[PDB]
RNA sequence: CCGGUCCUAAGGCGGGGCCUAAUAGGCACCCGCCGAAAGGGAAACGGGUUAAUAUUCCCGUGCCGCGGGGGUAGGUUCUGC
RNA sequence: CGCAGGUCGCAGUGGCAAGGGGGACCUGACUGUUUAACAAAAACAUAGGUCCCCGCGAGCCCGUAAGGGUGUGUACGGGGGC
């Protein structure tokens, strides 16, 4: 597993999963891109997460609540 | 196996696990580090740890690279310049 | 300071137009930044945190980094709790 | 069984043969070596009676020799009849000047060095014959020998002299270079021993043998093997 | 003095390393110019320390704060073209460690 | 000649660099009239000091004793490989040219 | 003469043992073996490390050499050094001569 | 992906050759091979499961070697910054 | 690690754990080795001393021989006695 900090770099990967899980915590959300070789997990701020889940829900990736 | 961690070959690591457990993990020591042809010292820019043969490294920017130190170089340099 | 050979990539990179390796190398300033901070944090060396948090926001004024800024705030929080119960024991 | 120790010692066991890997090679000169070379190495072989030099020729082959007393590393040697006869350099016996203290010195051309190989010994340059291309020098026994000419040898004294000078203060000394060279260690004297296992074994009052001539058979050949004399009216008689 | 603008030097340190160039501009007593031309030889106009580049006999001359182009027509004057092309090899198995001690 | 008094009248009274490395740049930049060598100098040092003469044609005298007496000459109570006397003061110290 | 012996210095670390004439003979070499030195080629005085019998080195200026088994240089040794490395005395005898 | 399997050590075996009345006896020579489940040496861990296997089965997360495809930096007289 | 005070017993390193000491002679210097299954020693070995055969195509030894060990060595050395 590998771990991204840039929105950015992040949406590269994130684009091409076959999966999106989302685990929420208080202050941050974890959004982690499970391909074919890594999963890549970022740490977002909750409004920025729903921004990305909208997104890549748009871009019809399986987005995924664990 | 067991005579094969009798021997000191290996590192002996214990760690616990998140089952709650302690193991003990046999890894591999550290390979060494090129030196120099001439002085025999660590050649800089190649001495990280390495625990596996067949891992590329990238040399120094310099001619000759990881075979000779920069003090042996430009000494070399200099008695070929005037020679 | 510490990541400013990440800084030195990231401006190398950009002058000479490789923005994939200057996202990559923005990306490994941020990591520079918060492992190290967060690293700091855990074990309780708040002094050597807090300069590598100014320093952080520094950067992140320089760079532009969002990521940067959201990260310091979440280790500046921590900071102030560990703070707050070192002061209330002692 | 009745076979004695030096008897059993010309089979080859394990306990009377040489331990030779480990040593990096033969201190030998190679058959063509010419020109300048450099001194890299200086090195301590086990089993050997001196350091050893490492001699990387300009054309790049090196070779092993006995480093003489005062060689360093780096050092640039001549080799060749135009060598000058400075410390290091090797040179052919009928070049070299009377009176210079040599080593590895060649009783035929090409046979890599035979005499003054140990530390602190040399032999002495005394004479040059050359109309039958021989050298006279005297070895370090103090004996005279003729030498082809041709052959090659090192100026100056082997180095690590004085070894034996210092005592060999405990038997485990003497056991942990025992274990480096050749030799079987401990020894048992022959009186020691029953009449099976030795000539001298036997007796209630063991005693020791009289000489033995040139003559005698292996098994009956130990002690004093058809000696001019024994003690110190042999010495004196010797001087 | 012997580093001084119009010398043939060679830099003994860094990447370029035994390439050939022309000293143009002094800084001060640790620094000075060289640009030996980047299509000439491979040594791009840069500050370098005098203690990592070595003379060379030839000198040819220029001005101070010469030009590339200047220092090509000088070096094509002396007639020095492939002798800044050239390169220098060093005999890595000479060296001792007395020598770098 | 006393070449070690006139070597103090040097160091007092006009300008002498002292050591190797000063003595290599003060020839590479500088003009030094005189380069003096101790006799027991390293190979590397002698020919870059050798060479560096010869381009800028500066002479090398050579001391007649080791980096020691070399300094113990100069008064200093540390060795000295090389020395640079690029003013010559009060001192006779430019006769052993010649 | 000693750190906290009289006569048996370096020797010390071998007791009551061996006996007197052997004690004093390694006594009497290791005081020159442990001794300092004047390097043959930088001429300072420094403690030489032996590295084995006959390879001696110098920490100061990096000089390895071969000399003594237990002293850098033996008697017959010194008369017969390279010539390379007096280069100061050749200098002394030419001042000498030219003035 | 745990060990063998590979490598060489001390050493050994086979063929050619030489020796031998002769061989199934000897070996300095030449050639090949064997020789370590404690030496050197590619890469896997945690959890669960069975009456009995568990780094082997299952879940999760990976690594190595070999090969291929796409993108990219780079190259396309000449050289990467 | 130390100081002051108080206090109990027959007993305070309270159990556990845990040197008896000294003088003189013989003998082997010492550490070490030895008769697996009746002998551990004053026996053997030992460092040290000394003598002998040997300049290497040597000396000594093994093999029927081919050949081999000492020897990847060289008198500050190999071998052989005391
Ligand atoms: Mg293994
Ligand atoms: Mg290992
Ligand atoms: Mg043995
Ligand atoms: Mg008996
Ligand atoms: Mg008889
Ligand atoms: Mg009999
Ligand atoms: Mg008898
Ligand atoms: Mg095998
Ligand atoms: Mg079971
Ligand atoms: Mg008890
Ligand atoms: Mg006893
Ligand atoms: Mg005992
Ligand atoms: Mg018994
Ligand atoms: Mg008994
Ligand atoms: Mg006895
Ligand atoms: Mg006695
Ligand atoms: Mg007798
Ligand atoms: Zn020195």
């Amino acid at each position: 597993p590998k771990e991204i900090f840039l929105v950015e770099l992040w949406k590269k990967y994130g684009e091409k999963a076959q999966v999106v899980r989302v685990k929420r915590y208080e202050d941050f959300v974890k959004l982690k891109a499970r391909l074919s070789g890594y999963l890549y997990t970022i740490r977002v701020p909750p409004d920025k997460a729903e921004q990305l889940i909208s997104e890549l829900k748009a871009k019809n990736v399986k987005v995924e609540e664990v | 196996p067991r005579p094969a961690y009798r021997s000191r070959s290996l590192r002996r690591v214990k760690v616990k696990t998140p089952g709650g457990r302690t193991v003990v993990h046999y890894e591999k020591r550290a390979k060494g580090v090129p030196k120099c042809a001439v002085t025999g010292q660590p050649l800089g820019g190649m001495n990280s740890k390495v625990y596996r043969f067949g891992i590329s490294t990238r040399a120094p920017s310099r001619p000759y690279g990881g075979v000779v130190s920069h003090k042996v170089l430009a000494r070399a340099i200099r008695y070929a310049v005037r020679r | 300071p510490l990541c400013s050979k990440w800084e030195s990539l990231i401006t190398w990179a950009e002058k000479g137009g490789n923005s994939y390796k200057a996202l990559e190398f923005r990306e490994k300033l941020v990591e520079c930044i918060v492992y190290t901070a967060t690293e700091k944090v855990k074990k309780k060396k708040l002094d050597e945190a807090e300069e590598l948090l100014k320093y952080g926001k520094e950067v992140a004024k320089k760079f532009n980094i969002e990521e940067l800024n959201f990260h310091i705030a979440l280790l500046e929080k921590e900071i102030s709790k560990i703070r707050q119960r070192r002061a209330q024991a002692q | 069984g009745k076979r004695i120790l030096v008897q059993r010692r010309g089979r080859g066991g394990s306990q009377f043969r040489s331990p030779s890997w480990k040593r990096d090679g033969p201190v030998r000169y190679p058959p063509n070596i010419s020109g300048r070379g450099i001194v890299v190495e200086i090195l301590h072989e086990p089993g050997l009676n001196a350091p050893v030099a490492k001699i990387r020729m300009e054309n790049g082959v090196e070779f092993f020799n006995y480093a003489a007393e005062g060689l360093y590393v780096g050092q640039v040697i001549q080799v060749g009849p135009d060598a000058p006869p400075a410390v290091g350099n090797v040179l052919p016996l009928g070049k070299i000047p009377e009176g210079t203290m040599v080593f590895n010195v060649e009783k035929r051309f090409g046979d890599g060095g035979k005499f003054a190989r140990s530390g602190g010994t040399y032999a002495l340059v005394i004479g040059q014959r050359p109309e039958e291309n021989k050298t006279i020098v005297r070895l370090p026994s103090g004996r005279v020998i003729e030498v082809d000419a041709r052959g090659r040898a090192t100026i100056g004294i082997v180095a690590g002299g004085g070894r034996v000078e210092k005592p060999f203060v405990k038997a485990g000394k003497k056991y942990h270079r025992a274990r480096a060279k050749s030799w079987k260690y401990p020894t048992v004297r022959g009186k020691a021993m029953s009449p099976y296992a030795h000539p001298h074994g036997g007796g209630s009052h063991q005693k020791g043998g009289t000489p033995v001539p040139k003559t005698a058979p292996p098994g009956q050949k130990v002690g004093f093997i058809g000696s001019r004399c024994t003690g110190r009216g042999c010495v004196r008689a010797r001087a | 003095k012997v580093i001084d603008v119009g010398r043939v030097v060679v830099k003994v340190l860094g990447r370029e390393a035994g390439r050939k160039a022309v000293v143009v501009d002094i800084v001060d007593e640790n620094y000075v110019v060289i640009t030996g031309p980047k299509s000439l030889s491979g040594v791009r106009r840069r500050r370098v320390n005098i203690n990592h580049i070595e003379p060379t006999d030839k000198k040819i001359e220029i001005k101070k704060g010469a030009s590339d182009e200047e220092v090509l027509k000088a070096l094509e004057a002396a007639g020095l073209v492939e002798y800044m092309k050239e390169r220098v090899k060093p005999k890595l198995f000479e060296i001792t460690p007395a020598d770098v001690k | 000649i006393d070449i070690g008094r006139e070597l103090q009248v040097a160091i007092n009274t006009g300008k002498v660099i002292i050591g190797l490395r000063e003595t290599k740049k003060s020839l590479l930049t500088g003009a030094p009239k005189l380069v003096i060598i101790a006799a027991n100098a390293p190979r590397w040092a002698r020919e870059d000091i050798e060479y560096y003469a010869k381009l800028a044609g500066v002479p090398i005298f050579t001391f007649p004793g080791s980096s020691i007496e070399l300094g113990a000459a100069a008064k200093r109570p540390h060795k000295i490989m090389a020395l640079a006397v690029v003013d010559p003061g009060q001192s006779e110290i430019l006769k052993l040219v010649e | 003469p000693f750190s906290h012996t009289k006569i048996v210095g370096p020797a010390g670390r071998y007791g009551a043992r061996y006996g007197m004439g052997i004690r004093r003979k390694v006594t009497t070499i290791e005081v020159k073996q442990r001794g300092k030195h004047r390097c043959p080629s930088c001429r300072s005085l420094v403690r030489l490390e032996r590295l084995a019998f006959g390879i001696w080195h110098c920490p100061k200026c990096g000089h390895t050499f071969a000399g003594g088994a237990y002293v850098p240089q033996t008697i017959l040794g010194k008369t017969i050094a390279p010539e390379e490395l007096k280069g100061v005395e050749a200098e002394k005898a030419k001042w000498k001569e030219a003035a």
